[PDB]
């Protein structure tokens, strides 16, 4: 499942801003 | 009108953005309690003021490492953004300031924590919950952009829940006063519109492909474009194929599909008729506009208040000293903070 592929992420915690 | 509410709201925030108010306060007037929460080029640690007994969350950014990370002239547009503004959705600032070491921003305190917090730990939002949140968004959106502003990082990450239930964005270290077009690369990779990613010169736009993927971040529980590494996230968002989960409402699809449109002449909140092809869409046919600014909808959750400085809803970080240098760092490059 598209949840099960998420929880599995390594990006479900908090996400840093990005920048050039 | 909103016309005319927001004409009389810009000459108000005119007033401030040029004559911006500075050194209001002195770190030492406040009691540091707990950190709520950390980034790249400093804190925001929850304070008290002796003089009220206020809780207020200070952000406090060090200044060498704001150097560094080339963020001078995005911490500037922050302060004088953030006092100028005025909206039922937006973090008020009490106070700003700045020592040898560091600059201070102080805000009025959120204790209900993150929205990335609840969504992560419910799972998902209802339609009707996700439609409440987002509903301030737009408005707060159609606030800013009527000022030639551009948010530029819209995240849950951002957005705290209040003792009412209803949204205070903070955060505005890419915020910036721009009429036409601009070109930094800065943002959250998930939530960055394709415009970002091709490296084109952009506009407030960004923000309305951003709310498309907040929305369906919110209902679903995932974002629309995830992946482990960013570069797969930025491949996934040119293609910009976005597939639904099966529960979301006709409408909702709807209403996704043209704010996460690739063709700006097409997204919405960018033609014509400006935000209200939003405020209009079907998804938005039971939000009461006028409710929502004033406060006067339930909220469909309220967070666990367990006491005044209460940090339940907060995780907890690594605490660190307030260290101030005997010796003035960067005083030119933030001379008018
Ligand atoms: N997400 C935050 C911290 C943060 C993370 C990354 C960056 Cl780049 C900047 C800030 C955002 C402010 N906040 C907060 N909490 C409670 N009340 C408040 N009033 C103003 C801000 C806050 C605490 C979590
Ligand atoms: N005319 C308003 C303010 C108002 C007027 C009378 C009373 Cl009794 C209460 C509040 C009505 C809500 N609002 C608003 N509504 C719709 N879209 C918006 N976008 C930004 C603000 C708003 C801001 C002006």
């Amino acid at each position: 499942t598209t949840y099960a592929d998420f929880i599995a992420s390594g990006r479900t915690g908090r996400r840093n801003a990005i920048h050039d | 009108s909103v016309k005319e509410f927001l004409a009389k709201a810009k000459e108000d925030f005119l007033k401030k953005w040029e004559n911006p108010a500075q050194n209001t306060a002195h770190l030492d007037q406040f009691e540091r309690i707990k950190t709520l929460g950390t980034g790249s080029f400093g804190r925001v640690m929850l304070v008290k003021h002796m003089e009220t007994g206020n809780h207020y969350a200070m952000k406090i950014l060090d200044k060498q490492k704001v150097v560094k990370l080339k963020q001078i002239e995005h911490t500037l547009n922050e302060k004088r953004i953030l006092q100028a503004v005025n909206f039922p959705f937006l973090v008020k600032l009490e106070f700003s300031f700045k020592d040898n070491s560091n600059l201070y921003m102080v805000m009025e305190y959120v204790p209900g924590g993150e929205m990335f917090s609840h969504l992560r730990r419910i799972g998902r939002f209802s339609e009707p919950h996700a439609r409440f949140y987002a509903a301030q968004i737009v408005l707060t959106f159609e606030y800013l952009h009527s000022l030639d502003l551009i948010y530029r990082d819209l995240k849950p990450e951002n957005l705290l829940i209040d003792q009412q239930g209803y949204i205070q964005v903070t955060d505005f270290g890419f915020a910036k006063r721009v009429k036409g077009r601009t070109w930094t690369l800065c943002g959250t990779p998930e939530y960055l519109a394709p415009e970002i990613i091709l490296s084109k010169g952009y506009n407030k736009a960004v923000d309305w492909w951003a709310l498309g993927v907040l929305i369906y971040e919110m209902a679903a529980g995932y974002p629309p474009f995830f992946a482990d590494q960013p570069i797969q996230i930025y491949e996934k968002i040119v293609s910009g194929k976005v597939r639904f989960p099966s529960h979301f409402s006709s409408d909702l699809k709807d209403l996704l599909r043209n704010l996460l449109q690739v063709d700006l002449t097409k997204r919405f909140g960018n033609l014509k008729n400006g935000v209200n092809d939003i405020k209009n869409h079907k998804w938005f046919a039971t939000t009461d506009w006028i409710a929502i600014y004033q406060r006067k909808v339930e909220a469909p959750f309220i967070p666990k208040f367990k006491g005044p400085g209460d940090t339940s809803n907060f995780d907890d970080y690594e605490e660190e000293e307030i260290r101030v240098s005997i010796n003035e760092k960067c005083g030119k490059e933030f001379s008018e903070f």
